RNA sequence: UUUUUUUUUUUUUUUUU
RNA sequence: AGGGGAUCGAAGACGAUCAGAUACCGUCGUAGUCUUAACCAUAAACUAUGCCGAUUAGGGAUCGGACGGUGUUAUUUUUUGACCCGUUCGGCACCUUACGAUAAAUCAAAAUGUUUGGGCUCCUGGGGGAGUAUGGUCGCAAGGCUGAAACUUAAAGAAAUUG
């Protein structure tokens, strides 16, 4: 190309490249709130949780860890923080 | 844009209509790294949609280079496949260039005793992949090359690229139509920029014998 | 085998490329033609040239041959080239049937006035 | 001569040399 | 007499100096052009090398001649031609040598008075395995090259230079081509004095319409 | 080239490696071992004197046919 | 294992320069690299260089103007005496009026010509011309 | 230049408009693209034009097209083709 | 001189491949190096297909096809004209012959 | 896709407008 | 040193071929081939290409993981599997090209090297004699590792070219 402004790449490129290979290694993970069915408690869950998260006092599993990404239990709504 | 580009050269709806009708926006399924700037979007089926705005804008620049020579006999146009052959002879007819259709004899530019010695000043080719012999000979005698490059078309020595479909008969004629009209306006044989031209489009479209 | 040499073929083509109206399909008349126009001084060679000339003349009556103009073709290909239909195939006379990405280019380029008929794009 | 069996010939000759030395020792 | 566009312009007086041609990458195809612009040239023959092709009825013997052309003003050319006869090979080599004449940049060693005496930088050319390296030398140091390379440097006008060589220097054809590459590349190594904007001008070929 | 050490404190390795590899040089090995003083027919001298024991003829190597005249 | 970040910067610079690129990305960031770049910039052999800050070793984007023949490092950093500059310059540079040999002295990162003025010496670390 | 301020070089080579490398005398394949300016009526002006010189190296690599686009906008000959962010 | 980029086989990254026996030599050759032909032809020759259909009783019988996999060494395939010596440039063409 | 071993020594080319 | 011993098959015995045939071919056939315990430590043990690290032309396949989208298919209190498109990390490789390299064949490394310095280890110095002799050390042995010299010779050798 011989002429690229490497300081300010496209935001589409940022979502395309690897999380380390960008100009500044911004993590691709996030924190998210899980609404469990039958109760009204909000629990913060990591997007890539490695443990079976159970709500505080509801005794209900909220997500199962698999393949480097938590799979939320069916019947629960979520909202990224 | 403000400098050395008055607002008259901007695209018109008629030019956009003819280019779209010719399907000059439908590019090859393979994308080249050097044809990336001319890419607009890629459809769901994998067919690359080009940016017609750049195509017209590049055509104006190509005409500017042609008009700068100020000698029609020093401009050479080449097309191997018969689809571009009909347009090339007609382009030479109205402009004043020297045209070669079909097979390009090797040694035309380098060997000076062959029957087709040219000594041109500008090589204009269609589909610069089957005309690689013409391009490579231009690498020996310092001739800038203007090519109707496609998305997958090699750009080995293409100095000025015109991103357009170069496989359909309709697309080739329309692009060769754009350049023919622009060159004549620049040189001055046409008095008005807004006046329609008497020759029409199907005169350049390839026809069977 | 009886394969004619290049000195016969090349000379005969020049005869056809120049003297087509004078020539005809009769060998005996073509025999006399080669007498007046060429300088052969060899009956065998002249008979071969007239014989090969007659072969192509009969070929001309079918549409062949490439590369032996025959200026009557040259004037003919002129009128073929000049021919052009009056109605342009690029005319919209449903006017312009393109897809979602093509019309998006029109909005980007500032030409959102063409009678564009947007068609769906799906993969089978 | 093949190097495989030039090696074998020398290796056989080395074994005979060691027997001649054991005889003297 | 002229057959190419340059040939017509040269005899028509449209080109004033040879380096005017050299500014644009215009190939020279007619050797009458070089004789016109560069008279008083001196041709020297290095060696006649017999090369043989094996045939079913003996060896086909051809003679190869290596000729360097140059004037002490800073132009050299190298031509190699193989032919059946020595006399024809020599003549054809001279024509090829005149065609491939290149300008030679001359620099200096520290001073700036009577400057054109040595190379401007250190340049090396590599043809095949032979590598010949040319080094600028202080004034008063004569040529320190081998007789084959020394004669070529004399025709270039270089007076002071340090030379070294690796590879199979016994290949006289390879060394001269290696030396020629170094002399070619000494005029295009970017230097501070050339680190200046230049006003681009149209080539004479594209401005004259004769 | 070679993967020679390039540290600033690797002179010992560089000298030791050169000392080992210099033995493969034929002329240094001849001088360092002192083979002229050990195995040469002369004691390393340019000339030597002796008593002629007999006259012998030596056939010349190909391509050459002659009897070179020599003495033991 | 990274051993000479200075070599990585100059190798990346030279690779982009030979390829004709007008800019190059340099990782990581070091005090020596920035000072070595500034020596380039004073003589104009490069253009703008911009350092990107991060919570780690930084990055540098150098804009190249194309007037740069060759830049290289010296390993190891030999201890150079004042009488040894001329031998180092002769054996390593082109003609002795274009290039600049880079030393590290008690006065900092600075040129071989500047050493002759200040009458100081030190360790050779790089060069350019 | 010498101490007297006189040029003794036989001639001064040109530099590529894209990479800045000196174009050698025998560097065939190095083109010189010439673009003529226009007036407000779109008529090309004779004898007055933009001249670009490209080395054979940049042409051979296949970057001659993109470099020309960058150069044209830097001198204003194009409206919107060359995108730095791309 | 290295004659072929892939040497003579396909085991880059495989270390060691168990050998097999040539069809008409019994030569012990590696499976990937061997030259393998899968042949599918009618169990009765085309000349005698009609007579078999005549004896069909039971006249809708389809003659089965023999399913052979022939493995050859280099010497046998070349001598058997299964493969032929190709030119220096033509050796690299890894495409089956067209029909 | 039956087999077919051997060939005594040396000797086999040069310059320019 | 035990167990096992179907097949094949060094050595050996025959039958052919041949001038001879201690070989190729055919019939037998011992050790071995298989296994437990203990040795041996060498292979064209090859990608004939040491390990770590950075950069440098494009492209499509494929394997493992992850991510985003889309529509069929099986299940399903709508999740998962198969197929499709794309992005990315890590692999086995491959295709075209030479801004480069090499003597060349060829090489995305054998590039970034006479414009010669990122770190480390090992090996080589014309061909033989010779991986031999001797000394040491390991092994039950076969042998392995280390490893010369006298003497002899103008070439040996690598890649391509035309016959
Ligand atoms: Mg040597
Ligand atoms: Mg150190
Ligand atoms: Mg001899
Ligand atoms: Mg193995
Ligand atoms: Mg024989
Ligand atoms: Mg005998
Ligand atoms: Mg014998
Ligand atoms: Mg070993
Ligand atoms: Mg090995
Ligand atoms: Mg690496
Ligand atoms: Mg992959
Ligand atoms: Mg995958
Ligand atoms: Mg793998
Ligand atoms: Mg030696
Ligand atoms: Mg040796
Ligand atoms: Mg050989």
């Amino acid at each position: 190309v011989l002429a690229v402004d490497l300081l300010n790449p496209s935001p589409a490129s940022e979502a395309r490249k690897h999380k380390l290979k960008t100009l500044v290694p911004a993590p691709r993970s996030f924190f998210m709130d899980v609404k469990c069915p039958g109760c009204f408690t909000i629990t913060t869950v990591f997007s890539h949780a490695q443990t079976v998260v159970i709500c505080q006092g509801c005794t209900t599993v909220l997500c199962q860890p698999t393949g480097g990404k938590a799979r939320l239990t069916e019947g629960c709504s979520f909202r990224r923080k | 844009a403000p400098a050395n580009l008055p607002s008259i050269f901007n695209a018109t709806s008629t030019d956009i209509e003819q280019l779209l009708a010719a399907q000059c926006h439908i590019g090859s399924k393979n994308l080249g790294v050097h044809m990336q700037p001319y890419l607009w979007k890629t459809r769901a089926d994998g067919v690359n949609i080009l940016n017609v705005g750049k195509t017209w804008e590049k055509i104006v620049l190509a005409a500017r280079i042609i008009a700068a020579i100020d000698n029609p006999a020093d401009i050479c146009v080449i097309s191997a496949r018969p689809y571009g052959q009909r347009a090339v002879l007609k382009f030479a007819a109205h402009t004043g260039a020297q045209a070669i259709a079909g097979r390009f004899t090797p040694g035309s530019f380098t060997n000076y005793i062959t029957r087709s010695f040219k000594e041109p000043r500008l090589i204009i080719v269609t589909d610069p992949r089957t005309d690689a012999q013409a391009i490579k000979e231009a690498s020996y005698v310092n001739i800038p090359v203007i090519a109707l490059c496609d998305a997958d078309s090699p750009t080995e020595y293409v100095d000025v690229a015109i991103p357009t479909n170069n496989k359909g008969r309709h697309a080739i004629g329309c692009v060769w139509w754009m350049l023919a009209r622009e060159v004549l306006r620049l040189r001055g044989t046409i008095y008005n920029r807004e006046t329609p031209w008497d020759v029409m489009v199907d005169l350049y479209f390839y026809r069977d014998p | 085998g009886r394969v004619r040499t290049k000195t016969v073929k090349k000379s005969a083509k020049v005869i056809i490329e120049r003297y087509y109206p004078k020539l005809t399909l009769d060998f005996e008349t073509n025999k006399r033609i080669c007498d007046e126009i060429a300088i052969i001084a060899s009956k065998r060679l002249r008979n071969k040239i007239a014989g090969y000339t007659t072969h192509l003349m009969k070929r001309i009556q079918r549409g062949p041959v490439r590369g032996i103009s025959f200026k009557l073709q040259e004037e003919e290909r002129e009128r073929k080239d000049q021919y052009v239909p009056e109605v342009s195939a690029l005319d919209f006379t449903g006017q312009l049937d393109v897809d979602t990405e093509t019309k998006d280019l029109l909005k980007h380029l500032g030409f959102d006035s063409i009678p564009v008929n947007v068609i769906p794009v799906t993969q089978a | 001569m093949r190097a495989k069996w030039r090696k074998k010939r020398v290796r056989r000759l080395k074994r005979k040399r060691r027997k001649m030395r054991a005889r003297s020792k | 007499q002229p057959v190419t566009k340059l040939g017509r312009l040269v005899k028509a007086g449209k080109i004033k100096s040879m380096e005017e041609i050299y500014l644009h990458s215009l190939p020279i195809k007619e050797y009458q052009i070089v004789d016109f612009f560069l008279p008083k040239l001196k041709d020297e023959v290095m060696k006649i090398k017999p090369v043989q092709k094996q045939t079913r009825a003996g060896q086909r013997t051809r003679f190869k001649a290596i000729v360097i052309i140059g004037d002490s003003e800073g132009h050299v050319g190298l031509g190699i031609k193989t032919s059946k006869e020595v006399a024809t090979a020599i003549r054809a080599a001279i024509i090829i040598a005149k065609l491939s004449v290149i300008p030679v940049r001359r620099g200096y060693w520290g001073a700036n008075l009577g400057l054109p005496h040595s190379l401007p930088v250190k340049e090396s050319g590599k043809c095949g395995s032979v590598t010949v390296r040319l080094i600028p030398a202080p004034r008063g140091t004569s040529l320190v090259a081998s007789p084959a390379v020394k004669r070529l440097l004399q025709l270039a006008g270089i007076e002071d230079a340090y030379t070294s060589s690796s590879g199979s220097t016994k290949t006289l054809e390879n060394t001269l081509k290696a030396t020629f590459a170094a002399v070619s590349n000494t005029y295009g190594f970017l230097t501070p004095n050339l680190w200046k904007e230049t006003k681009l001008t149209r080539s004479p070929l594209e401005e004259f319409a004769d | 080239s070679g993967g020679k050490p390039r540290g600033l404190n690797a002179a010992r390795k560089l000298r030791n490696n050169r000392r080992e590899q210099r033995w493969s040089d034929l002329h240094y090995k001849k001088r360092a071992l002192g083979t002229a003083f050990k195995s040469s027919p002369f004691g390393g001298s340019s000339h030597a004197k002796g008593i002629v024991l007999e006259k012998v003829g030596v056939e010349a190597k190909q391509p050459n046919s002659a009897i070179r005249k020599c003495v033991r | 294992v990274r051993t000479s970040v200075l070599h990585d910067a100059l190798n990346s610079i030279n690779n982009a320069e030979k390829a004709g690129k007008r800019q190059v990305l340099i990782r990581p960031s070091s005090k020596v690299i920035i000072k070595f770049l500034q020596v380039m910039q004073k003589h104009g052999y490069i253009g703008e260089f911009e350092e990107v800050d991060d919570h780690r070793s930084g990055k540098i984007v150098v804009q190249l103007n194309g007037r740069m023949n060759k830049c290289g490092v010296i390993s190891p950093r030999y201890n150079v005496r004042l009488a040894e500059l001329e031998k180092w310059v002769v054996k390593l540079l082109p003609a002795r009026q274009f290039g600049y040999v880079i030393l590290t002295t008690s006065a900092g990162i600075m040129d071989h010509e500047e050493a002759r003025r200040k009458h100081v010496s030190g360790k050779i670390i790089g060069f350019f011309y | 230049e010498n101490d007297r301020g006189e040029i003794v070089d036989l001639y001064v080579p040109r530099k590529c408009s894209a990479t800045g490398r000196i174009i050698k005398s025998k560097d065939h394949g190095s083109c010189q693209i010439t673009i003529a300016k226009v007036d407000e009526n779109g008529r090309a002006i004779q004898g007055e034009n933009i001249i670009y010189a490209l080395s054979g190296f940049v042409r051979a690599m296949g970057e001659s097209d993109d470099s020309l686009n960058r150069l044209a906008q830097r001198d204003g000959l194009l409206k919107a083709v060359w995108n730095p962010q791309r | 001189v290295k004659k072929r980029k892939n040497n003579g086989r396909n085991k880059k990254g495989r270390g060691h491949v168990k050998p097999i026996r040539c069809s008409n030599c019994s030569r012990c050759t590696p499976k990937d190096k061997a030259i393998k032909r899968f042949t599918i032809r009618n169990m009765v020759e085309s000349a005698a297909i009609r007579d078999i259909s005549d004896a069909s009783v039971f006249a809708e019988y389809t003659v089965p096809k023999m399913y052979l996999k022939l493995q050859y060494c280099v010497s046998c395939a070349i001598h058997g004209k299964i493969v032929r010596v190709r030119s220096r440039e033509g050796r690299r063409n890894r495409a089956p012959p067209p029909r």
